[PDB]
DNA sequence: TTAGAGAATTGGAGAGTGTGTTTTTTTTTTTTTTT
DNA sequence: ACACACTCTCCAATTCTCTAA
């Protein structure tokens, strides 16, 4: 029965029913429906029988004109500024945070080589006010999962084995496979997850061999996280949130709160992100290769005379590809490399 | 059908509560909810049961109550007050 | 309804059988057995198929054709138990000796019934009622060989084999206790005073309740029948289960098993834990009554046991036939059996001679003792190996695991103290509690090998304390309060603390065992890995030769094979040599010196703890083992000095 | 149960041969058929109770 | 009734026309007849359905839409063909009346009838269908009676009768009561002749749709399959499988009087006709592969070519690649006559700084070995990694599952001490033994171990002892054949070379894609796998005196000379030398180990152990 | 459930004696605490619900931790008993 | 007074018909993952 | 289909009665 019709303090009542031929396989669990059917009884106290119903009726990708708008946006000379401005507009300042979130949403390009090695595409960011941005990322993203550090069950973030025969269940890294996942307090991570997130992030897999269980789980996702150590090495970019205390801002927020108590929109931006993810996967030009290699050896020499490592060069490449992805340019260029290393200053 | 149990206040000290079962017919169904304290009027009735006779080994009949009735705003003066 | 032709006529095979029983010889062989049966001296007849093959070959060489009876009784084995029995009944000779015939109830009953028929006149009863014997087939020798000679694992027994005679290899899982089963039932009619019989084959039957005898009927005497045990025929029955070896299970599968039935004198041959070659007849088990009508065509199946071959002869099965006498005389005449037998243990491992000699003395063991007031003293010997990583400890241990007829191998990490000793499991669905013994019970009267002894948890090692000295287990848990027997000797291996032995500390620091447990080993051997350019070269040459040729390098020495070694050791474990006063004085004087030297040097770096009274009986046990190996009936002082040397050498590794 | 109880099917050895049993078997249990019970474990009512 | 004969005639015409099936019948028959005089092949044949389409469309559609009326006569015609061909005389009693005809199987171009368990629908009942999925359950094998033979005692006549059940025949017949007759029509008492009677095997399984196709987290759906005779036990749970058979219904469906008011439906099954696996490892060589493998082996430096063809996307670390190749080849396992066992498989460990391609290189072995299991060190327990108890039943761990394969352990340093000590048996004795409540058993685990770890201080400290940097006991490090230390030393030209290399790697595009679309000589990996398979199966090099002369000298010099060597040297080092020499000889496809192989093995061990060449 | 009465039910309007209280498991001490708080017992399982009266006074004995009392310490330090249960005894 | 010919009453032999059957704790020993 | 419980039917065994030697 409908939830808004139940009397207070009672659990809802239900019925069982039958259908055949073309009425089969027409609905799925959780959908609200209207039904026409004969009400009758069947055998299964004294002189007493069970009721049921025999059903006789039930009631319950882009176009060209869409992608034209997305193409018009693609050739705007200030699109990067427009997308950064559209992200959490109420939050004051924090420019580079918004830029990093754009790069996280867009992502790099996946690649597979002749010898079978597989190259990652995802992006990972950490943030050290901060509560709002994760909710916004949840809303804008095509697929999103939100959780706090302790997790929804004993699976925690990654996974665990539980007990009577043993079984296994996955946390909020397996469930977010193929999409984005945001963690509200990364410091409240449990002990097992502290070690398991290494494999979850580097390999995009979780593997367990316990109590006769022997399986491997997929963890293909981009992680956003916030807190307030060596665990910072797993992330591509780390930043610290900043605040400003203009009274007009608080007064405006309060006035809006009283109003409810008494630039690109979200849906359009989400569809545009989906379109860009589906249509393009750019490649580095040779000039970018020379630029990046020279910068890499330059920084390592500067540190030597006074660390950078290959695992961070391969992150700078992904950021460069994600920046080139917005323009739908099939090749990345020095323009994107410059902004990539400029935005690389986490520190 | 409804199962009825002695109220805890009525039970003497050091004794377990007793139980009986009540049959509700056309107009009286869903008149009461579990956990309510209820007052019942009806006929006290009995019938043969094979399992009771088999287990106890004596010609022992089972008993049921058939309910006839079941029991458990403001004026303008209250509003003015 | 329909019918077919087949190539076999049973009349010819029956004629062949009755000729074979009266003609064959290696007088004729089987007529002696049937004479013993007639004299009531013998209860069972075992038919060899090797005799039938030899008979066929001899008849062929005489220039005559003959049916291949061997394959005929292998193909359809069930029918021929009846043919042989009928042939034996026909040809049975008369007794040679007086019997006291009146002891038999059936004789009196049948004689009186015959007299009743004789008076009345002025088949009677089923022939199974008077067969005083059992009959079994023994399969073909493989070295003469056919499928019955070639063992099958339990997976290879397909549905094609139903009805045939086969051989199976595996481990027994459980055994039932004996109970009787009816073959012929006897009744008595009250009014007319007449007896009738009924034969039972199926798992169930309906007893008779009306006297249908013609004389009883024609007198219109509707009498009542009553059952009688005193003239019924029973036969002993037992049921077991066999299961495939764990090392033959394919990957990812669960092991399978078969049900075995045993009747007659073959009963209580099998025991749990045995590795065995069973051979028998593989048959189905039909349903009965209303169950059959709605059970479908899927048939249950089992194996009728006929003959059993064990892989290793237990030491208790020994008897000195002249065949074994001739072989032990070889070793006795050759001489110096101690060194040869010690050298023969694991020839592929270089050096380590003293360790091998100690482990031989472990294999032999001391003499059990039981004082007149009821005290008893341990006979078994316990040994421990302590040494650096990579000096063939696990290898030598697992090598000794082969020689012993009863033995088990276990590692420290994979073992629970409960499962190592005995467990009280709530196993059945009926919530019943049942006791099932652990590894040390399965190794009863054998050796138990415990590798990685240092990794086992400190709490679980305490379970071994009772079994080591008292050779028994005591349990008092939910619904169970009993004592079990565990007459087992323990051999163990371990690394010192921190792995490789540390010379900075004393031996007791490196050993890291409590005093109560360190005392319970009769010998603890300390072996260290110290480089040397001379010795390493020799070891490397030996190992490289072994890898090249699969044979130990040899110029002078020939090891005795394991079978003859087992025969010599089994013969040596029967002697019980006694001590003498001259030896007693010597050992008594040695013990004082040992304890004084222990008291002097408890502070010293060369300490190994304090000598308890259990060190005296260790000397006596080792001396008696040495006396056993030379087949003496008297301990000699020569044995005592060797026992003392073998204890002294264990500590010399400390001095580089 | 082993007797002809209406509406119920049949369920150390017993006795047999009786008419109602047919081929069935009958056993028994021991119990006690009592006739009275006595336990051995307002101030005015209490005072009236006393001697 | 008359239509049965004509269909037999038409299929006889088909069998005469397409002659490649006559050769199959004759080859199976002559093979079985040969070894019988001393395994036996089944009496089964697979026909291409396309040939039957091109021969006669009416028979093709009859088979494919009305199998119950067309499959039996064709099978009868095949039995007639095989029976008319010459056969061994004087058959035995059991052979005379076996009741064992030949049987058919199909391949190719099912069209619309290729299905999955989700989409199998009531419209498809009594059609011949093909389904795909994962095996989830398997029943025990049981025998089944179909015929019994009896001997009449008085008359000397052999009698027989037949039995049927709903799952035994495509067509439908009156069921049989499974009773053995005891007495003749003429009153003679009968006896049952086991061994002349015929029984067949029977097994039921269950097949479920693959999890990759499950919609919306909905419950998955599955079908039961019936197998018999030859098809039994050819599958186990977890197998991906494709099954061919007739989809049929059973039973009374409650119309025989029941309390359900007939709301419950009829039961259904698939009668297994043919089973094929799915690859989701093994390959079979053609003649050209043998020619190429033999020709390539005579190059001067095959070892360099093959080693450098392993993981070309990873720059540097030549010696580790060569060690991995020798691991994949392996030594020779020995079993002496007295039952003693000598180890053959090689174990490798590598420890080093962060970011130095340890996990990336370890990942490569998982995708070129024929059988490989991967695990992380902290995500596995000792019992889970070896074996565990359940209900008593004992359940295998990871090292037991990969029996004759390789096991990869990442983050080895995070494994607890309690978990590590379970592994000391498996790496030398190659067995797992359990002694717990109600169980005592031994299991086989013959695999090779390769693993990676981090040093104690986070980066390797040359200014402290190797034991201080590597916190593992000496007894464990002894069991690894080769121990490699690797570090990220900062240098200009090294950094430039590596950075240019990875940048060249990231500019790859696959063949069939335009730019921007979403997705010396080196032998290809699909050829290298064939090379490794052939070399491991077909050549078993034996040792020689000239190799032994090198091995003994190298061992005795290496053990006794005082140096700052980074691993304990024991009797297991000699075995490592022998194994490496044998493996290098196996790379060469040599029937014997020579001096060159021992020299190369010594040079590799010296590099790994003493750190310099 | 078997429902059959426990010890506290038999001691209704009576004295219930607990000997060696300190050895009782915490999981049962909490049950005695819940009964003592209300003088009432509740059952709800397997479709059967019941409430019962437990007007019983408790007399308890316990051992100090370590077997001997410490005059340097409070009774809370000496006794292995949780504070809510200790708060509900009239006399120590 | 015996006995034999005819009629009436009762017993149970035995033939026939219908039927039924397979098939949430609570307490206690032990292994395993989790803090 | 295989033991049971219960019902139905026919036929001859038995005792009673009448008649005459
Ligand atoms: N004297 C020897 N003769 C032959 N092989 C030897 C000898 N000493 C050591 N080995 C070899 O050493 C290897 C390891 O033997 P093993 O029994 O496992 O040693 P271990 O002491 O038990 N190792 P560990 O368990 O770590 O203490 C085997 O391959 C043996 O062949
Ligand atoms: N030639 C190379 N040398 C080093 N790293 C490389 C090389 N080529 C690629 N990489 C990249 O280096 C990164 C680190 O590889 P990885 O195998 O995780 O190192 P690691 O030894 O496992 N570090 P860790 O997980 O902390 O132990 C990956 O992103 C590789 O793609
Ligand atoms: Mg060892
Ligand atoms: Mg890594
Ligand atoms: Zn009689």
């Amino acid at each position: 029965e409908i939830p808004e019709l139940v009397p207070v303090g009672e659990m809802p009542r239900n019925l069982t029913m039958t259908c055949d031929r073309y009425l089969t396989n027409k609905v799925i669990p959780g959908t609200r429906v209207t039904i026409v059917g004969i009400y009758s009884i069947y055998n299964s106290g004294v002189a007493i029988r069970t009721p049921y119903i025999k059903i006789l009726g039930i009631q319950s990708m882009f176009t060209e004109e869409e992608e034209e708008e997305f193409l018009q946006l693609s050739r705007n000379p200030k699109l990067y500024e427009i997308l950064t401005n559209s992200i959490a507009p109420s939050i004051f300042g924090n420019e580079d945070i918004k830029k990093a979130i754009v790069c996280l949403l867009m992502g790099g390009s996946k690649k597979i080589l002749p010898d079978g090695m597989r190259l990652r595409g995802d992006i990972n960011v950490l943030l050290l006010a901060k509560s709002q941005l994760l909710k916004f990322v949840e809303k804008v993203s095509p697929i999103a999962v939100y959780t706090s550090g302790k997790g929804s069950s004993a699976a925690g973030l990654t996974a665990s084995v539980q007990r009577r025969e043993f079984y296994l269940e996955g946390g909020a890294m397996v469930l977010a496979d193929g999409g984005v996942v945001c963690i509200d307090e990364f410091d409240k991570m449990r002990d097992e997850d502290r070690v398991a997130i290494h494999e979850a992030m580097e390999q995009q897999t979780i593997s367990i061999a316990k109590a006769g269980i022997t399986t491997v789980l997929n963890s293909r996702t981009s992680v956003l996280a916030a807190a307030n150590t060596t665990i910072l090495s797993r992330f591509d970019m780390i930043f610290i949130v900043k605040d400003d205390h203009n009274e007009e801002r608080d007064i405006s927020i309060a006035n809006h709160v009283i109003n409810i108590h008494t630039e690109i929109s979200i849906e359009k931006m989400k569809r545009y992100i989906t379109y860009c993810r589906l249509k393009c996967a750019p490649r580095l030009s040779p000039q970018a290769a020379e630029k990046l290699s020279s910068n890499f050896v330059t920084i390592r020499k500067q540190l030597l005379i006074n660390p950078i490592t290959i695992r961070q060069l391969e992150a700078i490449i992904r950021i460069t590809e994600s920046l080139a992805k917005l323009e739908l340019s099939p090749i990345a260029q020095e323009r994107h490399v410059d902004e990539a290393i400029r935005l690389f200053q986490a520190s | 059908r409804v199962t009825l149990q002695e109220a805890p206040g009525t039970v003497p000290p050091g004794r377990l509560p007793r139980h009986r079962e009540v049959i509700l017919l056309a107009d009286l169904v869903d008149v009461s909810k579990p956990g309510e304290e209820v007052e019942v009027t009806g006929i006290y009735k009995n019938n043969y049961d094979g399992n009771l006779n088999a287990k106890n080994g004596f010609p022992v009949f089972a008993t049921i109550i058939e309910a006839n009735s079941i029991k458990r705003s403001w004026t303008e003066e209250e509003e003015r007050e | 309804l329909p019918s077919i032709q087949l190539p076999v006529d049973y009349n010819n095979l029956f004629n062949e059988i009755t000729d074979f029983l009266v003609t064959f010889k290696q007088g004729p062989k089987y007529m002696a057995m049937l004479q013993k049966v007639a004299n009531r001296e013998l209860n069972s007849v075992i038919i060899d198929l090797d005799d039938i093959l030899q008979y066929q070959n001899e008849k062929f060489l005489q220039g005559t054709q003959a049916d291949d009876l061997v394959s005929a009784i292998q193909q359809n084995a069930n029918h021929f138990t009846e043919l042989f029995c009928r042939a034996i009944d026909n040809n049975m000779p008369l007794p040679t000796k007086e019997i006291d015939y009146k002891d038999d109830v059936l004789d009196v009953i049948l004689n009186q019934r015959r007299l009743r028929n004789e008076r009345m006149l002025s088949e009677l009863f089923p022939p199974n009622l008077t067969r005083r014997y059992f009959l079994y087939f023994k399969p073909l020798s493989q070295n003469c060989a056919a499928i019955s000679s070639k063992p099958l694992s339990v997976r290879q027994i397909k549905g094609d084999f139903l009805g045939q005679l086969i051989t199976v290899r595996g481990i027994i899982t459980r055994v039932s206790d004996v109970k009787p089963a009816v073959e012929v039932i006897a009744y008595t009619c009250d009014q007319c005073g007449y007896e009738v019989f009924q034969e039972v084959n199926s798992r169930t039957f309906t007893p008779l309740s009306e006297c249908t005898s013609e004389e009883c009927s024609q007198n219109q005497t509707k009498g009542q029948l009553f059952m009688s045990t005193r003239a019924s025929k029973f036969s002993a029955f037992q049921e077991c289960k066999i299961q495939e070896l764990s090392q033959q299970v394919p990957v990812g599968h669960i092991p399978r098993s078969l049900n075995i039935h045993v009747n007659g004198t073959l009963v209580r041959s099998l025991s749990p834990g045995d590795i065995v070659d069973v051979t028998g007849i593989f048959l189905p088990a039909p349903y009965t009554g209303f169950k059959a009508l709605k059970a479908g065509l899927l048939t249950e199946t089992y194996l009728e046991a006929q003959f059993v071959r064990q892989h290793k002869k237990k030491f208790a099965s020994f008897s000195l036939t002249s065949d074994v006498e001739e072989r032990v005389m070889e070793l006795i005449t050759s001489g110096d059996v101690y060194n040869r037998l010690a050298k023969s243990i694991a020839p592929e491992i270089y050096g380590n001679l003293d360790v091998k000699k100690a482990l031989l003395l472990l294999l032999v063991g001391g003499v059990d003792k039981r004082v007149g007031d009821g005290m008893k003293i341990r006979g078994d010997i316990n040994v421990c190996l302590m040494g650096d990583p990579g000096v063939a400890k696990s290898q030598l241990l697992k090598a000794i695991c082969k020689i012993s007829p009863r033995g088990v191998y276990t590692t420290g990490k994979g073992s629970s103290g409960v499962g190592l000793t005995a467990a009280v499991m709530k196993d059945p669905v009926t919530d019943e509690m049942i006791l099932e013994g652990g590894a040390l019970v399965l190794a009863d009267n054998g050796i138990c090998c415990i590798d990685e002894f240092d990794k086992m948890d400190e709490s679980d090692r305490t379970a071994i304390h009772e079994v080591m000295e008292q050779q028994t287990i005591s349990i008092s848990k939910a619904g169970i309060n009993t004592t079990l027997n565990a007459r087992t000797s323990i051999l163990a291996a371990a690394n010192p603390l921190y792995g490789r032995y540390n010379p900075r500390l004393s031996p007791l620091d490196n050993i890291n065992l409590p005093a109560a447990l360190l005392s319970r080993f009769d010998i603890l051997f300390l072996m260290l890995d110290i480089p040397s350019r001379d010795d390493d070269e020799k070891l490397a040459e030996h190992v490289t030769y072994v890898h090249m040729h699969n044979k130990q390098p040899d110029l002078d020495f020939t090891p005795v094979e394991p079978s003859k070694m087992r025969e010599y050791i089994a013969y040596a474990k029967t002697k019980r040599p006694v001590m003498s006063e001259a030896v007693n004085d010597y050992v008594v004087q040695a013990y004082i010196r040992l304890r004084q030297d222990s008291k002097r040097e408890m502070d010293s770096k060369f300490s190994f703890g304090q000598a308890t009274p259990r060190t005296l009986l260790g000397i006596i046990r080792l001396s008696q083992a040495l006396a056993k190996l030379r087949l003496a009936d008297m301990v000699d002082i020569d044995d005592v000095e060797e026992a003392l040397r073998l204890v002294r050498v264990s500590k010399e590794s400390l001095y580089q | 149960t082993q007797l002809g109880l209406p509406g119920v099917k049949p369920s150390n050895s017993g006795v047999t041969g009786l008419r109602s049993l047919g081929v069935r078997d009958l056993t028994y249990k021991i119990s006690f058929l009592a006739c009275h019970v006595i336990s051995i474990g307002d101030q005015e009512v209490f005072l009236n109770s006393l001697s | 009734d008359a239509v049965f004969g004509d269909r037999v005639r038409r299929f006889q015409e088909f069998l005469d026309t397409f002659t490649s099936y006559r050769d199959s019948v004759r080859s199976i028959q002559v093979y079985n007849s040969n070894n019988a005089a001393n395994n036996i092949l089944p009496h089964r044949i697979i026909i291409s359905l396309d040939d039957l389409r091109e021969f006669d469309r009416s028979f093709w559609s009859g088979i494919l839409v009305e199998p119950a009326y067309f499959i039996p006569p064709a099978e009868k015609a095949l039995t007639d063909l095989a029976d008319s061909m010459d056969d061994v005389p004087h058959p035995n009693a059991s052979a005379v009346s076996s009741r064992h005809p030949w049987k058919l199987s199909f391949k190719g171009s099912f069209g619309a009838h290729a299905l999955s368990p989700r989409t199998l629908t009531a419209q498809h009942l009594n059609k011949l269908v093909s389904v795909e999925g994962i095996v989830t359950k398997t029943s025990l094998v049981r025998p089944k009676l179909i015929r019994s033979v009896h001997y009449a005692a008085k008359t000397g006549r052999f009698h027989y009768r037949d039995y049927t059940d709903a799952t035994t025949t495509l067509t439908t017949r009156i069921p049989t009561p499974a009773i053995y007759p005891t007495e003749d029509t003429e009153g003679n008492k009968l006896t049952t002749e086991y061994g002349y009677s015929t029984f067949i095997d029977h097994q039921r399984i269950t097949v479920q749709e693959m999890p990759e196709m499950a919609p919306a987290g909905q419950l998955p759906r599955s079908i039961d399959v019936i197998l018999d005779d030859d098809l039994v036990d050819k599958t186990k749970p977890g197998d991906r499988v494709n099954v061919v058979g007739v989809f049929k219904s059973l039973g009374a469906g409650g119309m025989n009087q029941s309390n359900s008011n007939t709301l419950i439906g009829f039961k259904t099954l698939i009668l297994g006709n043919t089973v094929y696996p799915l690859h989701a490892a093994r390959q079979m060589l053609t003649d050209f592969d043998i020619r190429n493998i033999n020709k390539l082996s005579k190059k001067k430096d095959i070892f360099d070519i093959l080693s450098q063809s392993l993981a070309p996307s990873i720059y540097g670390h030549d010696h580790i690649k060569k060690a991995i190749l020798l691991m994949l080849m392996g030594g020779v396992e020995k079993n002496l006559e007295n039952g003693s066992h000598l180890r053959g498989d090689i174990n490798i460990l590598m420890v080093g700084d962060p970011s130095t391609a340890k996990s990336q290189l370890l990942r490569f072995v998982l995708n070129t070995a024929s059988l490989a299991i991967a695990t992380t060190g902290r995500g596995s327990s000792g019992v889970g990694l070896t074996a565990a108890v359940t209900t008593r039943r004992l359940e295998a761990g990871a090292m037991v599952l990969a029996d004759r394969g390789v096991v990869c352990i990442d983050e080895f340093d995070k494994m607890t001490d309690v978990d590590r000590v379970a592994i000391h048996e498996v790496m030398e004795q190659q067995t797992v033994t359990i002694a717990k409540a109600g169980i005592h058993t031994t299991l086989n685990a013959r695999c090779s171990v390769i693993a990676a770890a981090n040093p104690v201080f986070g980066q390797y400290d040359v200014n402290r002892d190797p034991h201080q940097n590597i916190a593992l006991p000496d007894s464990l490090l002894s069991r690894f054949d080769l121990l490699f230390v690797v570090t990220d030393d900062i240098n200009e030209i090294r950094d430039r070379s590596i950075s240019e290399h990875v940048l060249r790697t990231h500019r790859y595009l696959p063949p069939g894609y335009l730019e921007g679309e979403p997705v010396p000589k080196l032998v290809t990996i699909p050829f290298l796998r064939k090379y490794v398979q052939y070399a491991k199966e077909r050549v078993i090099p034996q040792l020689t005196q000239e190799a032994i002369n090198v091995i003994v000298k190298n061992y005795t010099d290496l053990r006794n000379d005082d140096n700052t060597k980074k691993s304990p040297i024991t009797a297991r080092t000699l075995e490592t030398l022998i194994r490496l020499a044998t493996a290098h000889a196996k790379v060469r496809l040599s029937k014997t180990v020579n001096k060159v192989d021992a020299k190369v093995a010594a040079n590799l061990l010296r590099f790994a152990l003493l750190g310099e060449d | 459930v078997v429902i059959e009465a426990g010890a506290l039910m038999l001691a209704d309007n009576g004295i219930c004696c607990i000997d060696e209280f300190d050895k009782m498991d915490i999981s049962d001490q909490v049950a005695i605490h819940e009964a003592m708080e209300q003088q009432t017992i509740s059952i709800a399982k397997a479709g059967i619900h019941a409430t019962l009266n437990a007007r019983t006074s408790i007399l308890a004995a316990a051992n100090p931790v370590g077997g001997r009392y410490n005059r340097k310490l409070s009774l809370r330090g000496n006794l292995n008993m949780t504070a809510p249960i200790m708060s509900r005894f009239d006399l120590f």
